[PDB]
DNA sequence: CCGAGCAGCATACATTACTTGTGAGCGGATAAC
DNA sequence: GTTATCCGCTCACAATGCCACACGCGCTGCTCGG
């Protein structure tokens, strides 16, 4: 009832929370339009750093 | 005279003088003719499976010049029967077979085929039968499929009031609904810009469409506008003048013509003054060049060399660009009419607005509306909008709809097609735009005229058709693919999706669920029911307060007072009881026509907009017997209203008054009496009443009674008439008459009446049956009453002698004080029936047995089983003991083969047991009455399986042993007079028997060869029956369908004869529920002088509230029957003459004051009226029509009848003191009902025991032995009170903390009330929840 | 945790197989598939587009609500992710954290039971052997009639003679709380002492089931037994019904006869003018119990009876002063019951439902609370019993209809025809012509009204040594109209008296009213219009209910923190509190 | 050669479906310097 | 033109409590299996 268990993701994802809760977390602490966060999470965009 | 046998034995006394013109029809006419519609092979195509069929069908392959198509179909007769259906656990079934033909036009070459394949009889699965009582026998239950009311498909235009946009600028919506497609609509944006809209897409200017179908701006503009034209004379543009339209508004200079002045320079031209230029016949006028200022062009006028256009098609018109264009022509200028009021200038804006230009930036643009993100060709765009609309298979209209539609727009045509078309949708916006203008009105949808019910053949061949069309795509991707002409239609297709969407559709449905068979009336009325929810209706949750209320045209087409009370009202209906659908689906009702002044008794069926249409009368205009109102002023309603109208102004009369209500509320007396807001709970009270033991009449019926006894299932009436043969307390035989019978069948025919058998409600049924032996009968007679029905009368309650007044405060609320008389006379104690089910596994482990021994029990828990393991039919078992009986394979995971080879021979059964053995729930007791076992063919069998099917078979093979005794009989009497005339046999034939019979001799000649006929055809017969007993015992010892791994499901039975006691819920008819508070001592009742005693005594204080004063007035009349019938007990305790008894009951009959019935007491037998009388001992039933009641005179005259006082009132005596109450109460025989709300099934509490393994909780639900649950306003009450340490432990050590409630546990049976909380381990359960996200939640170091 | 998704087993091998695990071996699934893939030689956008795969099964476990659905195979229907383990009705918060399951009760259908006392309460031996259990698991251990704890378990299990005794003496004063299903305010939840008595109902004193606004039409009860000791002397200092008698919300007093006694009291003091035993004298009020039982005077006549009031002239004093007061034998029978405070001027007047209010609030003011109990429980026992006694009993001919009902409707009928003739004849617009029609029919209505009350109410004229006298009527129905046992003379007026107007669907009201009434026949469009207005009615209940449960819900959820911690916060601000003047009447 | 487990499948599609009432973020039109 | 301003567009997010009862709860053609 107690011990928890893990998952080591082979590949980092987005939290589904901190992404589509109004107001988006990930958007205000980045300054990008939610739209383009979206389009870039799922693989149909490109973001330069 | 007319009375059949059943009536001649109890002839109900009826009041009422309205002449009823028309009988009731048969209640359940809709359910059948539904499936009647669904199941026959209707020849033209337009509803039924033919109608699925040639949707979808023919099909081909992907254009690979293949095709598939039906020539017919068929269904053969189910493998089962009903009873043997709903007992083995198996649906009603039936085969359904087509005849599939395919086609395979080879290639290359034109339209031929040199490759055809013809397969009949193809299986496409099963579908359920209805039964006879319009129920569905579904695997084990019995499901009834409920019609659902919805929105038409066709058009409407709705106003959208004003409550966007907070206005006033109200936004009149009009949409088109089809049957199979995507809807559309358009809008009018505060802008006053039509919208078009497909289903729920991002909004469109509505103009695109248009474009979409091959229309230019030009024929747009044309289609939509009146042509101003504009003529450049020799001077001043004399424009063509239609007097209204410069009526108009706000006029701007003089409108000289013809010389004359005929309006001045001024403004907003007076009526009289365009009257005046209508008078003169203007046909021109002079205006100023200046006037057109918006006057937006219509043709688009070109340069007539420079290629250029000078004037566009709908751009705008401008002094500068007018003298610009007009240097090349003009003679005719086509310009708008524009105005504010009519014809208003709503298509230029839309126009405006409409970012397109061209058809096919149309396609693309309601393409990529459509789907958005993908490549946009002329092909895909135009298939897409082609299969949008413009498709048979994609989009239909239900011809049904195309005349809703092509109704609603004042076409004449009724037939069209069953696709949109363009002139259809200009047409919808021609009539939109004219809702934004002035004519036109839009149409409430709560209007019947726009919503029709949908039967369980629609919705069920609607469902066909959907498993249909993916079959449909599956075969022709694999017609595609797979050979052509290799194959046999069989195969390509699979009936398992269709037999999973029917199968899943009619035992899993919305709409479809259990029978609410606990009542004959609750059976009916669960029939005739009318939903709203369901798939394509509206849900509960966004009903809105607007739907649910009545509406004016529900007067006769569904029942305005019987429905259920609480979240769904006016949702659940109950269509009325003349009612009927109409052929293309609305509710039509009989109405009565009227001529010139006469009243016919002709009838006419009327849905809502027909009745609309004319002024109705009203039943209650009392007649005068020759056509005529004897008053003037008579009601009426024409309009959905109610107003006055003189004789000669009616058109159609109400045929008879009980119209308005449904069959529940029908069975009211003096319902006209009560508040309707009492009545909805009386007949919902009545719905769920209970059958009893000795079911009985009541003493003050409507009538109604003997219709809904028949028309529904519970009674077993016959079939032909003729002579009762054998009647028993099971089974009825009947030896029909010569008139009715066949060549076979020598006339025989068995009613097996079902004993006592579980209900969908755990309730029991029985049919004992009411004719006597010997007795003639008549075609369709109640030949066995069912449960709760009396001599084929619903008979729910007892007729109860009840008084009103306040006994102590026992009755305080709402509560009722009964007698104890009735507890002794078992006048309330019902039975009640319920099945358990245990089940034989097989597990990979092992197989499941269901041996009588089990390993650790002792003798006591194996006393009841047989030899076999299960228990005896009547062992009174209690909760706790075992029924069966089964052990299960416990151990694995040993892996030792030397002992595995020990236990596979000397310890083979005696390895890994385990007792699951099916316990009766722990507080149910009650006694066995019935044990049927399901054996999966394969698995053996069993010594009580082999026992019962013996005893079926003998059952069975006693009916054909039965028919050939009779057959034989005939047979012989053939035989012996052949061998008599001539020979000569005379003391043969009786003192021999049928020993040498076969084979004696007459005359050769002629005489053997008649022996050779009758005494072959003998063993022919012999030979028969012998064959159809083989075919019976193979029907009843043959294997069973029980799926996913279940080798034995054994089945028991319990039945209690659950008394009555403090805490039951009882009502009468009127609402006036209550439970029962004491069962006071009969020597302790209020007494009459005559030292009876009264067994119910109500509570007064719920009348004058509740104002349902019927009851009081009913009870009233039950003392007027009692009365009768007390009196003619006298004349049935001393043994009266015939005579004067049947003068007595005589002038009994007659007493109303203008009855409808007229019944002589002559022509009756000396001794049948013995037996009617014997039959009216306990009181004349009384037959009281609903809204022709009996007025209280002809009560008082009834009392007066009887030796009892007029005002209804008796001087009374309190049992205990023996002293008499003041102001004498009313006392009658009042009808009072028995709900299944009993106290047996609330009464529970909880000590301790399991525990949710989720959240260590207490369970939830009796069966589950768990406790009450403490919601949140019981917690905000708790700690509103300062209950800290109440709510603290009602929180924590009451319901979790494991260790502290065990704690507690061991605290408290040692004597100390002290408690050691904790962490409620619900608290731990969310905190690993949310660490399980993301999310990091911790308890606080300090 | 596992064990927090367990995958609960069927009857074979047809384990249901929880949402959760679902989710989880879809997202593990996709992870493993995808490390797969990333070690064969990773194609590009194959890899891409199972990352974002992968993506989209991740945010469906954490919360299958956005980007689309994840539903299960064949069952159209969302799944349950983890959010949709916390929110909603269903969520952890307001399905097991808020308010969770109690292992230690019971419910039951409530009977009346109107013998017991103000606290006590009925409770049926099945359900308190069942509850109490572990106490007399204690009892049986402590007078060692059960060594064992599982022989004491087969005791309860067989209940020898002696359980009941035992049980009998474990609840002699253990308190137990009673609470209805609906609890919409503090009184949804009282404390009463529970009395054994057979059957399975529950009884409950009829006050308390007027204050947990229970009726008897089968309305169920759930029991709770407050175990630790804490929690029993808490029940009983705080939530006992002797404690609980004015509403939180108004001062008022919660303990109010609603009917049947104030019935059976207004018939006890009332004055027939010439009554058997009219015109005695009386040495006390036991003289006059004594008088009437023995069947020699009226229960209601008028006399001189000799009764002593007492008084508190100084705080704490009781002076007697003896009167002799013209009264009746009834006044005086139910004057053996005031304890010794209020004067008789309480008694003496007409006393029905609103005086008997204003009876229990004076005794309550003065006497303090424990004999206003008692007086009120008095009062109840002998409502009851004098309503029997008189057997008040509604007849058909006991509502009857003014003679000038029939002419009254007639009348405004021919009014109303010239009306409509004159907008017909162009006099009148058609508006104005509603108006004027529903004018006087609204007068026509209000004329028979009232003349059915001027009939009804004092059509008893009866004669005292002589000609003739009037009197307020003595029929059963205005008898529990006047007395305000039940219903007003609105319901009255519509049941005897013209039904009067209706309302249209809208809201609108119909031209021609229901001129019948329910004594009389009703047609069928006079009974389709009631509908109209029924079906209205109980369709608003039926939202009404719902509405108003979330708004309470709201208002908990936001002044829920307020307890009051300091006792003078020491301020000068308040608000100027004046009495309300809409512009006519305060 | 079909019986008994499995792995990832909106069954592939056009599924689909009127108003529910309210707040709140957001993108195209809008006033001003 | 731009910079801030505002107004309609679309989406998230709530829907009384209990009680009882009932019913159901993947599959399916590929995969492991002889
Ligand atoms: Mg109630």
């Amino acid at each position: 009832r107690e011990r928890m268990g893990h998952i080591e993701l082979a590949s980092p994802t987005a939290h589904i929370w901190f992404l589509k809760s109004l107001p988006s977390r990930i958007g205000l602490l980045l300054d990008m339009p939610l739209r383009d966060i979206e389009r870039v999470l799922y693989f149909e965009s490109y973001v330069v750093i | 005279m007319v009375y059949s046998y059943t009536e001649k034995k109890r002839i109900r006394k009826d009041f009422g003088k309205r002449p009823q013109v028309l009988d009731v029809p048969y209640l359940l006419s809709i359910q059948l003719d539904s499936f009647q519609k669904f199941i026959e092979q209707d020849p033209e195509g337009q509803y039924g499976l033919e109608a699925a069929f040639r949707s979808v069908f023919p099909i081909q392959s992907y254009s690979g010049n293949s095709e598939l198509q039906y020539v017919s179909y068929r269904l053969g007769e189910p493998v089962f029967d009903v009873q043997e259906c709903q007992i083995r656990g198996v649906t009603y079934s039936a085969p359904l077979r087509v005849k599939l033909r395919l086609v395979i036009y080879e290639r290359e070459a034109p339209e031929g085929t040199v490759k055809d394949i013809k397969e009949q009889e193809v299986y496409m699965g099963e579908i359920p039968l209805m039964t006879d009582n319009g129920t569905f026998v579904i695997n084990g239950t019995e499901r009834v499929i409920v019609s659902q009311l919805h929105r038409s498909p066709g058009v409407f235009f709705d106003s959208d009031k004003g409550k966007t946009h907070s206005s006033g600028k109200v936004l009149y919506n009009a949409r088109i609904i089809p049957y199979r497609g995507s809807w559309l609509d358009f809008e009018f944006d505060p802008k006053d810009n039509l919208f078009v809209r497909i289903d729920r897409r991002r909004k469109l200017p509505a103009t695109i469409i248009l474009r979409a179908l091959n229309y230019t701006t030009e024929q747009i503009l044309d289609l939509f506008f009146e042509k101003v034209i504009f003529e450049i004379r020799d001077n001043k543009l004399q424009m063509e003048l239609v007097p209204e339209r410069l009526r108009g508004e706000t006029a701007s200079f003089d409108i000289e013509a013809n010389g004359k002045v005929y309006v001045e320079k001024g403004r907003r031209i007076t009526a009289r003054h365009i009257r005046q230029l209508e008078k003169d016949d203007v046909k021109l006028i002079e205006v100023p060049v200046e006037y057109i200022a918006g006057k937006v062009v219509a043709k688009d006028y070109i340069d007539e060399s420079t290629g250029e256009l000078i004037c566009a098609a709908n751009m705008e018109l401008s002094l500068d660009l007018l003298a610009k264009l007009s240097q090349s022509g003009h003679k005719r200028i086509e310009t708008l009419f524009t105005n504010d009021l009519d014809h208003g200038p709503y298509i230029s804006e839309t126009l405006r607005v409409d970012p397109t230009n061209d058809r096919l930036s149309a396609l693309v643009e309601i393409y990529r509306m459509m789907r958005p993100g993908e490549p946009p060709t002329r092909e895909a765009a135009e298939s897409l909008f082609e299969n949008l609309f413009f498709s048979e298979d994609r989009y239909d209209l239900s011809a049904v709809g195309r005349m809703k539609f092509n109704r609603s727009l004042l076409r004449e045509e009724i037939e069209g097609s069953g696709i949109l078309s363009k002139d259809d949708i200009i047409d919808v916006m021609k009539k939109l735009i004219d809702i934004r203008n002035g004519k036109g009105e839009v149409d409430d949808i709560d209007h019947l005229g726009n919503r029709r019910i949908r039967s369980v053949g629609e919705m069920a061949e609607n469902q066909f058709r959907v498993g249909l069309v993916r079959v449909e795509r599956a075969v022709k991707e694999r017609l595609s693919l797979g050979d052509l002409d290799t194959l046999m239609p069989q195969d390509m297709i699979n009936a398992k999706p269709i037999s999973a969407a029917v199968k899943e559709f009619f035992g899993s449905s919305q709409l479809s669920q259990f029978m609410d068979q606990n009542n004959p009336l609750s059976e009916i009325t669960h029939k005739r029911r009318i939903s709203a929810l369901g798939p394509g209706g509206l849900t509960r949750e966004r009903a809105g307060f607007e739907v649910r209320d009545v509406h004016p045209t529900h007067y006769g087409r569904v029942c305005p007072i019987e429905t259920p009370e609480g979240p769904n009202i006016g949702l659940i209906n109950s269509l009325s009881v003349y009612a009927q659908t109409n052929e293309y689906g609305f509710l039509e009702t009989p109405y009565r026509k009227v001529t010139d002044g006469v009243v016919t008794d002709e009838i006419h069926y009327l849905s809502a907009i027909e009745e609309g249409n004319y002024v109705i009368a009203q039943a209650n205009s009392n007649l005068d017997e020759e056509g005529h109102f004897v008053e003037d002023l008579v009601t009426c309603r024409s309009k959905g209203e109610s107003s006055l109208f003189s004789r000669d102004q009616v058109d159609y009369m109400d045929v008879s008054t009980q119209q308005v209500v449904s069959v529940g509320a029908s069975l009211i007396p003096f319902l006209e009496h009560d508040d309707a807001n009492r009545a909805l709970m009386g007949a919902n009270m009545q719905r769920q009443a209970v059958p009893t033991l000795r079911a009985d009449k009541p003493l003050v019926g409507t009538g109604m009674e003997r219709a809904v006894a028949v028309d529904s299932g519970v009674t077993a009436v016959a079939k032909r008439g003729g002579v009762v043969q054998y009647v028993d307390a099971s089974r009825i035989v009947i030896k029909v008459n010569e008139d009715e019978m066949y060549p076979g069948e020598a006339g025989i025919d068995i009613y097996n009446l079902t004993k006592y058998t579980r209900s969908n409600q755990n309730t029991c049924i029985n049919q004992m049956p009411c004719v006597s032996l010997g007795e003639p009968v008549e075609r369709g007679d109640v030949l066995a009453d069912g449960p709760s029905t009396d001599l084929g009368e619903l008979a729910l309650g007892q007729n109860m002698r009840v008084a009103f007044m306040p006994w102590n405060g026992y009755n305080f609320e709402d509560s009722i004080l009964v007698s104890e008389r009735v507890v002794q006379e078992d006048r309330f104690t019902t039975i009640h029936i319920q099945e358990l089910a245990c089940v034989s596994r097989d597990t990979k482990l092992g197989p499941e047995e269901i041996t009588a021994d089990i390993p650790n029990v002792g003798e006591a828990a194996l006393s009841k089983l047989d030899e076999s393991g299960i228990v005896y039919i009547g062992a009174e078992v209690t909760g706790g003991d075992i029924l069966v009986g089964k052990v299960t394979p416990k151990g694995e995971t040993q892996l030792t083969p030397e002992e595995k080879l020990l236990r596979a021979i000397f310890g083979e059964k005696a390895s890994d047991v385990k007792d699951s053995s099916l316990r009766v729930p722990n507080g149910v007791s009650g006694t066995v009455i019935d044990v049927q076992v399901f054996t999966r063919d394969g698995v053996e069998k069993d010594k009580r399986a082999l026992e019962i099917e013996e005893m079926q078979l003998k059952q069975a093979k006693k009916d054909l042993s039965e028919e050939l005794q009779i057959l034989e009989a005939g047979l012989f009497s053939r035989i012996r007079a052949v061998l008599v005339a001539g020979g000569v046999e005379a003391e043969k034939l009786d003192k021999l028997p049928r020993d040498r019979w076969l084979e004696l001799g007459l005359t050769d000649e002629e005489k053997q060869n008649q022996l050779e006929q009758l005494a072959e055809q003998y063993d022919e017969l012999k030979h028969e029956f012998e064959k159809k007993l083989e075919a019976k015992r193979r029907k009843i010892t043959q294997g069973d369908d029980l799926a996913p791994g279940v080798l034995k499901i054994v089945k028991v039975y319990l039945a209690v004869k659950r008394r009555i006691q403090p805490g039951d819920k009882m009502a009468g008819r009127h609402g006036n529920k209550g439970v029962i508070s004491k069962i006071n001592p009969i020597e302790d009742m209020p007494y009459d002088e005559n030292g009876t005693p009264v067994d119910i005594v109500l509570n007064p204080l719920g009348v004058p509230s509740r104002m349902n004063i019927g009851q009081i007035l009913e009870t009233h009349l039950g003392m007027a029957a009692k009365g009768i019938g007390d009196k003619i007990n006298a004349m049935l305790k001393q043994q009266q003459e015939v005579a004067k008894l049947r003068e007595f009951i005589q002038r009994a009959y007659d007493l109303g004051a203008d009855v409808r019935q007229k019944v002589d007491l002559s022509t009756f037998s000396d001794e049948e009226v013995m037996r009617l009388a014997e039959n009216l001992r306990k009181g004349m039933p009384i037959a009281t029509p609903v809204f022709d009641g009996a007025k209280e005179a002809e009560i008082k005259e009834l009392l007066k009848l009887g030796d009892l006082p007029t005002s209804g009132q008796i001087r009374l005596y309190d049992g205990r003191t023996g002293e008499q109450f003041e102001r004498p109460v009313t006392v009658g025989y009042m009808y009072m009902l028995k709900l299944n709300h009993l106290v047996d099934d609330k009464m529970h509490a909880r000590s301790t025991g399991s525990y949710s393994l989720v959240t260590q909780q207490p369970l939830g639900g009796k069966a589950q032995f768990g406790g009450q649950r403490f919601g949140e306003m019981e917690v905000w009450a708790l700690e509103a009170y300062g209950a800290a340490y109440t709510l603290q432990e009602m929180l924590t050590v009451k319901s979790d903390d494991v260790n502290g409630r065990t704690k507690m546990y061991k605290n408290i049976v040692d004597g100390n009330h002290q408690m050691e909380p904790g962490m409620p381990e619900s608290f731990n359960v969310l905190l690993k929840e949310i660490r399980s996200l993301g999310i990091n939640i911790e308890l606080e170091d300090e | 945790p596992p064990d927090l998704r367990p995958l609960v087993p069927l009857d074979g091998g047809r384990f249901a197989t929880s949402d959760l695990n679902d989710l989880y071996r879809r997202v593990i699934n996709r992870n493993n598939r995808l490390k797969r893939l990333l070690d064969l030689a990773a194609p590009d956008i194959i890899v891409r587009n199972e990352k974002r795969m992968l993506q989209e099964a991740v945010d469906a476990l954490l919360d299958n609500g956005r980007r689309g659905r994840a539903i299960t195979g064949s069952n159209k229907r969302p799944l349950k992710s983890l959010a949709d383990m916390i929110k909603g009705k269903q969520g952890r918060f307001r399905q097991n954290l808020l308010g969770k399951r109690v292992d230690y009760s019971g419910r039951s259908v409530i009977t009346v039971g109107p013998y017991l006392r103000l606290h006590q309460c009925g409770l049926p031996k099945k359900m308190a052997l069942e509850l109490f259990k572990p106490f007399i698991y204690g009892k049986l251990e402590l007078r060692g009639l059960a060594t064992t704890i599982k022989a004491a378990k087969k005791m309860v299990e067989r209940e020898e003679a002696v359980v009941w005794d035992i049980l009998d003496e474990v609840i002699r004063e253990h308190p137990v709380l009673l609470n209805r299903a609906p609890t919409l305010h503090r009184l949804g939840i009282q404390a009463f002492e529970p009395v054994l008595i057979e059957g399975k109902a529950i009884q409950l004193h009829p006050l308390v089931c007027a204050a947990y606004n229970a009726d008897f039409d089968g309305d169920q009860m759930a029991v709770h037994v407050p175990l630790t000791l804490e929690a029993q002397l808490e029940a009983r200092a705080l939530m006992m019904s002797t404690n609980n008698i004015l509403s939180p919300a108004n001062g008022e007093p919660i303990i109010v006869p609603s009917q049947d006694v104030v019935l059976g009291l207004y018939y006890m003091t009332r004055d027939c003018v010439n009554a058997k035993g009219e015109g005695m004298v009386l040495t006390g009020p036991k003289e006059a119990e004594r008088l009437y039982r023995s069947g020699l005077a009226s229960l209601h006549a008028r006399v001189k009876v000799r009764i002593t009031e007492y008084e508190k002239d100084a705080n704490g004093e009781l002076v007697a002063k003896t009167s002799l007061k013209d009264t009746t034998v009834g006044r005086a029978i139910l004057w053996m019951i005031v304890p010794k405070g209020l004067p008789y001027s309480i008694v003496n007047q007409a006393l029905g439902k609103k005086a008997i209010s204003k009876m229990l609030n004076t005794c309550y003011r003065i006497l303090g609370l424990k004999p206003t109990v008692i007086f009120a429980d008095q009062i109840m026992y002998t409502g009851f019993a004098y309503a029997a006694r008189s057997g008040a009993s509604v007849g058909i001919d006991d509502m009857v209809i003014p003679e000038k009902k029939h002419e009254i409707i007639s009348e405004a009928e021919a009014e109303v025809a010239e009306i409509q003739e004159q907008f017909q004849s162009g006099l009148v617009t058609a508006g104005e012509r509603y108006n004027k029609v529903i004018d006087i029919w609204a007068a026509a209505n209000d004329r028979v009204s009232k003349a059915m009350m001027d009939n009804l109410q004092t059509e008893t004229v009866i004669n005292r040594d002589g000609q003739e006298e009037k009197q307020v009527s003595f029929n059963s129905i205005y008898m529990m109209a006047d007395s305000g046992a039940r219903g007003s003379a609105a319901q009255i007026r519509q049941l005897a008296g013209m039904r009067g107007l209706m309302a249209k669907p809208d809201g609108s009201i119909i031209e021609t009213p229901i001129t019948a009434n329910f004594r009389e026949g009703l047609n069928v469009l006079q009974y389709f219009i009631s509908t109209h207005g029924a079906r209205k009615g109980l369709a608003d209940t039926a939202l009404k209910t719902a509405n108003s449960g979330y708004l309470t819900r709201r208002l908990v959820d936001v002044a829920q923190d307020l307890v009051v911690t300091e006792d003078d916060c020491g301020t000068h601000e308040g608000i100027m509190m004046t009495p309300v003047i809409e512009g006519g009447d305060v």
